[PDB]
RNA sequence: UAUAUUAAUAAUGUUAUGAAUAAUUAUUAAUAAUAAUAAACUAAGUGAACUGAAACAUCUAAGUAACUUAAGGAUAAGAAAUCAACAGAGAUAUUAUGAGUAUUGGUGAGAGAAAAUAAUAAAGGUCUAAUAAGUAUUAUGUGAAAAAAAUGUAAGAAAAUAGGAUAACAAAUUCUAAGACUAAAUACUAUUAAUAAGUAUAGUAAGUACCGUAAGGGAA
RNA sequence: UGCUGACAUGAGUAACGAAAAAAAGGUAUAAACCUUUUCACCUAAAACAUAAGGUUUAACUAUAAAAGUACGGCCCCUAAUUAAAUUAAAUAUAAAUAUAUUUAAGAUGGGAUAAUCUAUAUUAAUAUUUAUCUUAAAAUAUAUAAUUAUAUUAUAUAUUAUAUAUUUAUAUAAUAUAAACUAAUAAAGAUCAGGAAAAUUAAUGUAUACCGUAAUGUAGACCGACUCAGGUAUGUAAGUAGAGAAUAUGAAGGUGAAUUAGAUAAUUAAAGGGAAGGAACUCGGCAAAGAUAGCUCAUAAGUUAGUCAAUAAAGAGUAAUAAGAACAAAGUUGUACAACUGUUUACUAAAAACACCGCACUUUGCAGAAACGAUAAGUUUAAGUAUAAGGUGUGAACUCUGCUCCAUGCUUAAUAUAUAAAUAAAAUUAUUUAACGAUAAUUUAAUUAAAUUUAGGUAAAUAGCAGCCUUAUUAUGAGGGUUAUAAUGUAGCGAAAUUCCUUGGCCU
RNA sequence: UAAUCUUAUACUUAAUUCUUAAGUAAUAUAUAAUAUAUAUAUAUAUUAUAUAUUAUAAGAGA
């Protein structure tokens, strides 16, 4: 977020280096916004982004513009850490995966406004076509004389249930999630 | 808009696309020359 | 780059100190290469629909068309764990009778054996296996319209004092699975000969002309 | 409406495909061929160069001439993409095949040297898009070093005169139009953030391979069945004029044609003009007519503040007063619908339909959701990670978006609650057996799902938003009492693109 | 958790390379003996015997 040309960063993925080691006292030095660091080091309720999985695996989790995820708790025993990510769903984390401090750049990113069409199509976003003005051939929702839903739940163009239905369901789900992200 | 002229040649698509070899290199091709050389045909492809 | 290397010699000219290093020609020895290959017939895999049932959904069409794969001059089958019925037969293949009989079917449409007796047929019997286990059998899901032998999943034997065969059981009978080979009659193609109440619009050109981007169609 | 062939009929009818021709002569053979002269047409083309294509059509068989430099291919290199190819066991797969990885192919692109002409081999060794302003500098004139006004301002070459190497080289100075245009240079604005892949010295080389080359190419030589007013890529495209590649003309070049000659009724087409009237036409001003500068000024209400409205309407200056080329320029307003620029039924609909930017809902934590995959491996999603991606509705913004979970769904929780297959061992029964046994069914015993039900939640999910009665002198109905329900139509809008009765009543 | 599954990354003999076999050197693991330090247990060093040269790391896991 804060970060601007001229700052200094480090990185604690291998671990502390004999530099900072021969000259908590090490934790608050360490966990300075940019900084990359395991789990394990970043103290109890922190700010991170770059949220890993495991503990050789790159950082997956909250990526996008100001964007973020907060340390809730860690488990030595389990060897696990459990993070809130963006969503809200609490996670078990690898407590040795990797996390930067702060949050992600360009907060303000959501609150552009494209102007026109043609900005959408420089960007890479051909035009959606909806259900409702589709033929019942091409989708679900169309036919009907006038504009017409067509008393049909809402839908993709292949049946799936538009509006609330949970598409990862049953045996395959998550099982690090600790708690679910926030509903509606 | 006028139809009609559908046809727009270029030998080297025309090559391409309906050459002998084309027809050697696939399968399909192959198939169908087979079959061309079996009703007698003298042109077997562009 | 085979009018090639690589080496060994011989002849030629140049470099540096009789010997050494590179190039060109000519012999000798050494080193790799050339898929244009049928089609029909056979076997295996996958397997429609129109259609019929005066509708249609089981059923039918049909294990057909088709696509796919693989073999041989043919392939397949073949010397009984076969049939039969207390009498007997003796590999298989094709045809005639048996017989549109038994059998079976939304018991509709319709489908339909075998034994036995005849031909055709070739010498038609003969070991190649240390005699066969995740096999027979069972449950279950499928499986040639009758008649099974097959098969995915999983339980799973027996030694000839045994094992297979029929709803079932008892008697009897018959055969020996889980190892094998096999001409001949047959199919298709080509050739030769002979016979045509066959063809000159089924009588030789041309898969050409021409049509189509193409698969493909196709004259006189 | 049989098939094939032949021949009729309509009929010597229509038509002969945008078109400017004339004479003389080749030739006492020419409307059509060739030549000469005249006339016309195209001229940012009907010209000149080319690309692609094609029955070589060409100025032709005695036929389209390349070592390379404002020459192309071939070749080297790769993009998009392609590949019976590539890796006891790359992975997947009824077969076919498919996937991933390698390698190979693949131009529409990149590729050294060059007239003072140039040398490509072998061996050895370590670059989206747009812009060039302002300032500053010096130069030229007016006024009294500094002000005002005007052009000029990075590069491109010949001449002359100098200074150094020695008439050939290097550097310096001075001389020298305007307007376009090119290339190469430099600095730099915007978000939409801008290909891939193939070393250098030295010595020794280099006898320079193959293929393309005609003509045609806004067309009679290609794609349209035709010598078809259609379709067809690129570069030059004389000057005069202009803002210009608009428009007029046309230097040069090319062309004047498989139909001609006459006549020009009715009638049709495509044009020109029109008294008096001026929409009386008609479904409808359809069609036609209508431009009192195009430059410089000036330009309102409204408004989302955007000269949006605007190219405002009117109007001014310059020009012109009787007019006297073409081309650009064709009013003002109210309402309905849609924010807008866009897209759509190639060949009857361009719209009020689609899309849109915005708004909202929702799914998916990435060994994800979505889609594709006889079905997989896997691929896109994404070299992304919830401010992301997929699905759904609505469709910029202002003012706003009410009440309802009954139903269909979704979603959460309850052993609330049934039933499917799957199992031990053991009881009668039935069949058989002389007997045990063997074979069938049937019934018992612990451990049961998802589903269903119930109760919430969810309407910017799918959806819904009743009727009767009668009370303030008559009327109206603020109220009052009922039934029914999940709730009972709120704000707004209203004879609407929604109103049948209906040409509703009233006003303009 | 050696069920499953996901991800990432030397010499000598015998039949120039290729393979077998023997012993030796090198590394790792398991077992036994000896010595030393700490609180019957843990760590380090040395010696003997046996085994290996698809792997390691990470994750999910009956
Ligand atoms: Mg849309
Ligand atoms: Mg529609
Ligand atoms: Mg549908
Ligand atoms: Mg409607
Ligand atoms: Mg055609
Ligand atoms: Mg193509
Ligand atoms: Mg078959
Ligand atoms: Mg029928
Ligand atoms: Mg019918
Ligand atoms: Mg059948
Ligand atoms: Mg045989
Ligand atoms: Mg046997
Ligand atoms: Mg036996
Ligand atoms: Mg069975
Ligand atoms: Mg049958
Ligand atoms: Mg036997
Ligand atoms: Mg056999
Ligand atoms: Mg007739
Ligand atoms: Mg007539
Ligand atoms: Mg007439
Ligand atoms: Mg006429
Ligand atoms: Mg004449
Ligand atoms: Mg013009
Ligand atoms: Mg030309
Ligand atoms: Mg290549
Ligand atoms: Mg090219
Ligand atoms: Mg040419
Ligand atoms: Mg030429
Ligand atoms: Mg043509
Ligand atoms: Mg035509
Ligand atoms: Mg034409
Ligand atoms: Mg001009
Ligand atoms: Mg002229
Ligand atoms: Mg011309
Ligand atoms: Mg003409
Ligand atoms: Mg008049
Ligand atoms: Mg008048
Ligand atoms: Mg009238
Ligand atoms: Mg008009
Ligand atoms: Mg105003
Ligand atoms: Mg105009
Ligand atoms: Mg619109
Ligand atoms: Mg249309
Ligand atoms: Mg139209
Ligand atoms: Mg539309
Ligand atoms: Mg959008
Ligand atoms: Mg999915
Ligand atoms: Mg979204
Ligand atoms: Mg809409
Ligand atoms: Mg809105
Ligand atoms: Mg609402
Ligand atoms: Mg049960
Ligand atoms: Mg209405
Ligand atoms: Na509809």
């Amino acid at each position: 977020d804060g970060l601007r040309p001229g700052d200094v960063v480090e990185s604690f993925r291998r671990g502390i280096p004999q530099t900072l080691l021969n000259e908590a006292i090490l934790s608050v030095k360490t966990t300075q916004r940019g900084n990359c660091l395991p789990i394990s080091m970043i103290p109890i309720g922190t700010i991170i982004h770059n949220v890993g999985i495991t503990p050789v695996g790159p950082g997956k989790f909250c990526r996008s513009a100001g964007t973020y995820a907060r340390v809730l708790a860690k488990l030595p025993e389990k060897k696990k850490a459990i993070v809130r990510l963006q969503s809200g769903e609490h996670r078990y984390v690898s407590l040795e995966a990797v996390a930067t401090i702060g949050v992600v750049s360009n907060i303000d990113h959501q609150n552009r406004s494209l102007g026109k069409a043609g900005r959408s199509r420089w960007l890479g976003i051909r035009p959606t076509v909806r259900g409702v003005a589709m033929n019942k051939c091409d989708h679900p929702h169309g036919g009907g004389r006038g504009k017409s839903k067509s008393n049909k739940l809402s839908m993709s163009p292949w049946g799936q249930l538009a509006k609330g239905y949970k598409t990862r369901r049953g045996k395959n789900q998550n099982r690090m999630k600790v708690k679910d992200r926030p509903r509606g | 808009k006028s139809r009609g002229n559908t046809y727009q040649p270029s030998t080297l698509k025309r090559k391409r696309t309906f050459g002998f070899l084309a027809r050697a290199k696939s399968k399909q091709g192959s198939k169908i020359l087979k079959r061309r050389k079996l009703k007698g045909r003298w042109f077997l492809s562009h």
